[PDB]
């Protein structure tokens, strides 16, 4: 409403957002991680 | 984009009739002078 909100709101959603998209990168190499185990997995079927 | 990041106006509080000259001027706050104003034998006397 008045005073605080303006700006304690922002002062949240920043390190909300920092943390949500760090999440969304500790995901991303994850699923890096298996793409790339994925293709290992893979090759070393074909050749056994 | 970042919090408290603000620009202040000072806005007067009012222009009713309570905006004018804020200013005695003289002998008319409290009790009168005793040389402004009034006859003295020496007059204004030094000081700041």
């Amino acid at each position: 409403s008045t005073a605080d909100g303006a700006q304690n709101a922002i002062a949240v959603v920043d390190n909300a957002l920092a943390a949500i998209d760090a999440q969304r990168a500790d995901l991303a190499a994850v699923q890096n991680r298996f793409k790339n185990t994925i293709d290992n997995l893979t090759n070393i079927s074909e050749n056994a | 984009s970042n919090a408290y990041e603000t620009i202040d106006i000072s806005l007067q509080n009012a222009s009713a009739s309570a905006i004018g000259s804020y200013q005695v001027g003289s002998n008319g706050a409290g009790t009168v002078a005793s040389v402004a104003g009034t006859a003295t034998a020496s007059g204004i006397a030094s000081g700041t």
